[PDB]
């Protein structure tokens, strides 16, 4: 009773199961380095404006 | 100070928006009023100096230069009025604008707190001077003169910028009050001796030293007049002021990096006054006399004693007034003969018996006349130098002798003698050019009556 598959039945995903587990961390990836922290603050005017040479404001 | 340099800016629209016939008058009168309101900053009832802002300050060294700069402008402006009278009105007004720009920038220099402000203004002063010398000089050597006068300064001043930038990167502020109270003793290395030289050999060029002075005769001889007034009266003092301000951050290197410059100043002062003894050109004679005077100021600032800084200030102001006066007196004859050769016209005091008194007083100012702020300065720096080393009076006395000689020789071979009867063009006199000499001399008498003001940081 083996029926031939029709035109596009072998060209699609098919949802298997298994007793296996998921592989935890494929690629054997190391831990990611932590990014540099963000400066938390409500920003204010520059202290004495521009510290340039002699401009006051 | 703002109340002094905003009106000075308003003097420019006063030029451009006024009539052609009522422009010299208005700007002259209002310049006299700027000079008047430049006396509020002589109200120093205290030891603490006058800070008006982060930008501007005024010490007893600033204030005389400020007042003299504001006071010269009417004199330059009236002296500049016979020549370029047949010039187009726009050309006149451009001359006026350049002189007022000089006024403003020089006030800003002497009032500055930081050294970079002082730098950019000390260098901005070059552009008006160059324009005045070149577009309004009468001869063809004015171009080489402008090149010399510009590039000596720039050569000296680029290292100055580098040293100021270093000091900012090292300390952080470059302000003069803070560099006073926070000055670390220097480690006495070549890297700091080069710093000393970079800080000093911009001002020493401008004062000038005798090794480097060739810009000053070529410019004085060829600038029309008002350029000569300024170049003799405050552009040379713009180096002494800078030395007095910047030397505080160079201790103890001034004890041994000063021998060459004291020595050059002294010997070359003698050399310059000897040149003044024998010189065909009157406008060059005044210039070499200015070198022989500013050399004493160099040595005095190098010694860094109270008497010495004091006498330096006195000599600065006195020399400025009397040198401007002598340049005016020579221009008074040059506007008639159109020759700088002195032995050409040599028998005046017949036609000009009153100008010949202004001549005499101008010379007696020049030589060491005692009741005068010239001799006070010369004497006090002589006393400082004698304390420094007793063997310097041997040179100062030679200078005193030659300085009587060339001044009296100037007077004699210009006024005394037989009139050059072939000069029908000796017009009697101008009330303008008599008032000029009066306005140069009356301050000398007043300041002699009260030299408590004309001293400096130390008294
Ligand atoms: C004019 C009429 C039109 C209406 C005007 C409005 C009047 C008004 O009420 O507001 C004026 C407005 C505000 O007055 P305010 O809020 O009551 O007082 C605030 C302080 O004045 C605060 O002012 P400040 O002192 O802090 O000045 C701010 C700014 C200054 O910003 C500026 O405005 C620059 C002014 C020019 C100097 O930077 C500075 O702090 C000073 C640095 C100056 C740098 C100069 C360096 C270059 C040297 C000069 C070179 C020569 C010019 C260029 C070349 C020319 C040849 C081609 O102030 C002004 O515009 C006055 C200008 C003062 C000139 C300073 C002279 C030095
Ligand atoms: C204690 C220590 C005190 C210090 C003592 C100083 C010792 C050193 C002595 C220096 C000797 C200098 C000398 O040889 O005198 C030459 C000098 C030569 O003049 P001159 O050749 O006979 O003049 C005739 C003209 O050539 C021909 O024209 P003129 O006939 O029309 O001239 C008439 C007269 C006309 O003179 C005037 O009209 C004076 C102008 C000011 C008017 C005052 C307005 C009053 C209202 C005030 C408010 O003379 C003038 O034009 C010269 C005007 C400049 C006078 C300068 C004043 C210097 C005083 C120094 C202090 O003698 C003087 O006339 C100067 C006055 C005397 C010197 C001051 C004597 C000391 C007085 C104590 C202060």
């Amino acid at each position: 009773g083996w029926v031939r598959p029709d035109l596009g039945q072998l060209s699609k995903v098919t949802k298997v199961k298994t007793d296996r587990p998921l592989p935890e961390n494929p690629y054997h990836s190391r831990a990611r380095p932590e990014p540099n922290p963000v400066i938390e603050g409500d920003l204010k005017p520059a202290k004495h404006g521009t510290r340039f040479f002699f401009w006051t404001v | 100070m703002l109340k002094i340099i905003l009106p000075s800016l308003m003097l420019l629209p006063l030029t451009w928006l006024s009539s052609p016939k009522k422009t010299w008058t208005n700007v002259t009168s209002y310049s006299f009023l700027i000079s008047l309101t430049s006396l509020t900053l002589l109200w120093q009832t205290d030891e603490n100096y006058k800070n008006f802002s982060n930008m501007f300050s005024s010490d007893p060294l600033s204030t005389p230069l400020i007042i003299l700069t504001a006071w010269l402008l009417p004199l330059m402006l009236m002296a500049s009025q016979n020549h370029l009278k047949k010039d187009n009105n726009v050309l006149q007004k451009l001359y006026i604008s350049m002189l007022i720009s000089l006024q403003i920038l020089l006030i800003m220099t002497f009032s500055a707190t930081e050294l970079i402000m002082f730098y950019i203004l000390f260098e901005a002063t070059l552009i008006p001077t160059l324009i005045i010398i070149t577009r309004w000089g009468n001869q063809t050597e004015r171009l080489n003169a402008g090149i010399y006068f510009l590039f000596y300064t720039l050569i000296g001043s680029i290292p100055l910028l580098i040293a100021l930038i270093l000091i900012q990167n090292h300390v952080g502020t470059l302000n003069l009050m803070i560099l006073s109270f926070t000055t670390h003793t220097l480690d006495a290395s070549w890297s700091n001796n080069l710093l000393w030289l970079a800080c000093m050999m911009a001002f020493l060029i401008k004062m000038p030293l005798y090794g480097v002075h060739l810009w000053l005769p070529k410019a004085h001889v060829e600038a029309p007049i008002a350029g000569s007034m300024i170049l003799a009266a405050i552009l040379l003092k713009l180096g002494s002021y800078g030395m007095i301000r910047i030397s505080i951050i160079l201790d103890p290197l001034t004890k041994y990096m000063a021998y060459p410059f004291i020595l050059l100043s002294l010997w070359g002062m003698i050399m310059t006054s000897s040149i003044c003894l024998r010189q065909t050109d009157l406008k060059s004679l005044i210039a070499y006399s200015s070198v022989s005077h500013m050399a004493l100021v160099i040595a005095s600032i190098m010694i860094q004693t109270p008497w010495s800084f004091m006498g330096a200030t006195m000599l600065m102001i006195a020399h400025g007034l009397t040198s401007s006066l002598l340049f005016c007196l020579a221009n008074s004859n040059y506007e008639r003969i159109h020759s700088r050769t002195m032995i050409m016209a040599r028998g005046l005091q017949m036609v000009f018996p009153l100008m010949a008194t202004w001549w005499l007083m101008a010379s007696l100012a020049n030589l060491a006349l005692p009741p005068s702020i010239n001799l006070m300065g010369e004497l006090f720096i002589t006393m400082s130098l004698f304390s420094w080393s007793n063997f310097t009076i041997i040179l100062m006395g030679i200078n005193i002798i030659i300085t009587g000689m060339y001044s009296m020789y100037m007077i004699i071979t210009t006024q005394r003698g037989k009139l050059t009867n072939h000069m029908i063009n000796l017009q009697p006199s101008h009330t303008r050019e008599l008032t000029l000499m009066a306005l140069h001399m009356i301050p000398l008498i007043l300041l002699t009556t009260s030299p408590k003001l004309i001293t400096g940081l130390t008294m």
